[PDB]
């Protein structure tokens, strides 16, 4: 259960490249890798690539070509040749040891934090108020705006009106004193 | 064309939740500025059909005809976060510039620890008290309901006021004798 | 115009969508999910299926039990028949 | 707060969308957390389902406990079973006008 | 009102009235 740390490399990956990787595991300190990785028995004689995949040894391998960030270090150890068993990377990116799984935890991240969000959503609605017998029956832009009973038939003043402007031209403003 | 079939799944998934997203954000524009006269049952609707459509294909595009996650290694081309104007015609909605040390921690699971946190903090709080009504509760009540919703109007595919008989009988009645001899 | 015919079509539609909420939301409500069936993850996929209830069963849920009363009220009030033909409380 | 709100959801929407279309172009034992989010949301199911039957029975308890004037079902009859019946022409029901008899003016 | 009241145009007429109710 060691994948959730967000440690880095930083210096004990004095390199992060197919081999380097190796030896940069072989020397975890302080955040590069496990400390249970084949550390140890990679830097009993040097800075190598043996123990990443060629002798019997748990090293942060070449798990496959990545020379620009970081190798995608999987923790590469079995009896035959050609296999690594994942657990995470120390691979730099997204800066980072993640847990190197597929889209699973990633996109089951992703709906955790938006239901972090949903929850947040639901409750916030909530207990603002609720419609009752009247809609929040409690408690025992509406009063006025223009004009309520507003008849027209003398409105006719209306066709009148439709003279003034015309008795008489509008003078000019633009001027907001 | 095997190939194609997993691409078609990234491109559905991608494109339904771009749309969910534009339309929260037209509708977010109109709950904004009129905050007066806004119901709870017209924006449940909303919230509703916006999550749920996109929910149901977002786990129905990974658990249906989908390659192995175990044999296939993510792995990008290169590792380059250079802002180029002939690369933003290759997601259409999102990934306008993409940089390196500008987002330590953006884009991880979308982070927002509740449940790996809530279950490692309470990890240990019952251990021979039940295991028996979680896991075997699946066959206490079955069926409730689902047997009498299709037999009372599905099933069957109303008093009569009118009497058709008794209309074109009394008319030939009425004017003659038309029948009674 | 024949507003019968609206008022039976509503009526219908409020109790479909009664029959509908009442088992819309039992995909939870019968099982734990006490096995691990999917496919992609059952940690982080799971897990999430049953915390996103706003999203996934909690949003049928809030209407569901709000807009019954909210119908009942309106099917009560905008026919206010009083139509017993006879009008019974008139020659009294 | 609802435009802080509304763009505080706006901009949760984006950084998904953005996260899943950066993940989709890259790709190109004791735990029981699911029996905690089941309880939980049957809590939660529970709950919303108290909170609707006490709207229920607190918004509209009205006429059930004493009958008082309230228009809903209680008043609006009184006048319509002495006067008139159910009419409209925007909000308007039975004008009282005699023209049953007038025949003069409308 | 203050702000500019720089309402200027033409029309000055139209009713901007309302009494719409007996059935017509």
């Amino acid at each position: 259960n060691l994948l959730g740390i967000s440690w880095v490399d930083s210096s004990w990956i004095p390199i992060l490249n197919s081999g380097s990787v190796l030896d940069y595991f072989s020397e975890r300190s302080n955040p590069f890798y496990d400390r249970t990785c084949n550390n140890e028995v990679v830097k009993m004689q040097r800075l190598t690539l043996e123990h990443l995949n060629q002798m019997v040894g748990i090293e942060y391998i070449l798990l496959h070509a990545q020379e620009p960030i970081l190798f995608i270090i999987r923790k590469q150890q079995r009896q035959s040749p050609a296999q690594v068993i994942p657990l995470a990377d120390y691979y730099i990116i997204a800066g980072v040891i993640y847990q190197a799984p597929d889209l699973g935890s990633v996109i089951n991240s992703r709906v955790l934090t938006a239901v972090h969000g949903i929850q947040s959503a639901f409750d916030e609605a909530m207990s603002y108020c609720r419609y009752h017998p009247s809609k929040g029956y409690w408690w025992h832009k509406a009063k006025r705006k223009e004009e309520p009973s507003s008849i027209f038939q003398r409105q006719r003043v209306d066709a009148l009106l439709l003279d003034l402007r015309q008795k008489f031209p509008p003078k000019f403003v633009q001027l907001k004193p | 064309r095997e190939e194609k079939q997993l691409e078609a799944s990234l491109d559905a998934l991608l494109s339904q939740v771009a749309d969910l997203k534009n339309s929260l954000g037209s509708f977010i524009c109109k709950l904004e500025n009129e905050y007066g006269r806004l119901t709870w049952p017209s924006v449940l609707d909303s919230f509703a059909l916006l999550s749920g459509q996109l929910n149901t294909l977002n786990k129905v595009l990974k658990h249906e005809k989908t390659p192995l996650f175990r044999n296939q290694v993510i792995i990008p081309l290169v590792l380059s976060p250079d802002r180029d104007e002939d690369l933003m015609r290759q997601t259409e909605g999102r990934v306008p510039v993409f940089s390196h040390e500008v987002v330590p921690d953006h884009l991880r699971t979308k982070p927002d620890p509740e449940v790996e946190e809530q279950e490692k903090q309470l990890t240990t709080d019952a251990a021979r008290i039940g295991a028996d009504a979680a896991q075997k509760q699946i066959q206490s009540l079955n069926k409730m309901c689902s047997n009498l919703l299709e037999k009372i109007s599905k099933e069957e595919r109303n008093k009569q006021t009118f009497n058709p008989t008794d209309t074109n009988a009394l008319v030939a009645a009425v004017a003659f004798g038309k029948g009674l001899s | 115009q024949s507003k019968e015919t609206l008022l039976q079509s509503y009526n219908k539609r409020l109790k479909d969508d009664i029959k509908s909420i009442m088992d819309n939301f039992t995909e939870i409500i019968k099982t734990a999910k006490i096995e691990d069936e999917t496919q992609v993850s059952r940690a982080t996929q799971g897990e999430q299926d049953n915390y996103e209830m706003h999203v996934r069963a909690a949003n049928i849920v809030r209407a569901g039990e709000s807009l019954m009363k909210l119908v009942s009220d309106l099917k009560q009030f905008l026919i206010l028949n009083d139509f017993p033909s006879v009008n019974e409380a008139i020659d009294q | 707060w609802p435009w802080d709100s509304v763009r505080n959801n706006l901009r949760s929407a984006l950084t998904e969308m953005c996260v899943l279309y950066d993940v989709l172009s890259i790709v190109r034992n004791p735990q029981t957390l699911q029996l905690i989010s089941k309880k939980k949301s049957l809590a939660g199911a529970a709950q919303i389902l108290l909170k609707g039957a006490e709207r229920l029975t607190k918004s509209v308890t009205e006429n059930q406990e004493n009958k008082l004037q309230r228009d809903f079902n209680s008043e609006l009859l009184r006048l319509r079973q002495h006067w008139k019946l159910r009419k409209v022409g925007d909000k308007i029901l039975g004008d009282l006008s005699y023209r049953s008899a007038g025949s003069l003016f409308p | 009102y203050y702000k500019f009241p720089k309402k200027k145009d033409v029309e000055f007429l139209p009713p901007q009235l309302p009494s719409d109710k007996f059935k017509d």
